[PDB]
């Protein structure tokens, strides 16, 4: 439900490997990342990060927001927030990325699609691939390597 | 648009636009024509109160 955990960690991490640092929910952003990439950010209603969001509106007194959702309304990928400021950094659906997202609770080559609440789930109108298999991080929390290449016909 | 929240990373930001506008005034050119006596001719008109006819 946090960006980072929420409860503070008792021991000193020990930093020798270099192997398998990055399977942690803190890495935020993409594994590869070019210098033209189009980032946007929107307020966030819910907690949509590593999840694919979608646009919301409500009465119309305040202005739209992204929450997490996938299907036919899927506008982009959140990757990073802000928390104190309640701000999504998203990716447009129509630019390409790769890093870790959410998985539902898989091997490699795997096509995947959104479900409804912004999860990775295997196969439809989305290319998603798997590039790894599904990192256990909790009871109910599983990340995986994707690449979105867009919509597909 | 509401401006834009710098946080985190971001590309896509509120834009100011600008607008232009002329304004033009026009001056028209108007003429009247009226008759009066000769300047020579005032001598035969120069009655012994008024001038004229």
């Amino acid at each position: 439900l946090m960006k980072n955990p929420q409860q503070d960690s008792g021991l000193l991490s020990n930093s020798i490997d270099f192997r398998d640092q990055n399977l942690i929910f803190s890495n935020s952003g993409g594994v590869c990342t070019s210098s033209k990439d189009k980032i946007e950010n929107y307020p966030a209603k819910g907690y949509p990060y590593k999840r694919g969001v979608k646009l919301s509106f409500g009465d119309g007194t305040t202005e739209l927001e992204v929450e997490a959702g996938g299907g036919d309304d899927l506008y982009g990928v959140c990757s990073d927030i802000d928390e104190f400021s309640g701000m999504a950094t998203v990716i447009p659906i129509t630019n390409n990325f790769t890093g870790y997202l959410t998985l539902k609770k898989v091997n490699p080559g795997d096509k995947l699609n959104f479900n409804q609440h912004g999860e990775l789930e295997k196969v439809k109108s989305v290319n998603a691939i798997a590039l790894s298999k599904a990192h256990k991080l909790t009871e109910d929390l599983f990340i995986v390597l994707a690449s979105v290449f867009g919509n597909r016909a | 648009a509401n401006p834009t929240t710098i946080a985190n990373e971001v590309n896509t930001i509120s834009t100011i636009g600008f607008s232009s506008e002329v304004v033009r005034l026009n001056y028209l050119k108007l003429q009247y024509k009226f008759r009066h006596l000769k300047q020579t001719s005032e001598k035969f008109y120069t009655s012994d109160s008024y001038i004229g006819d």
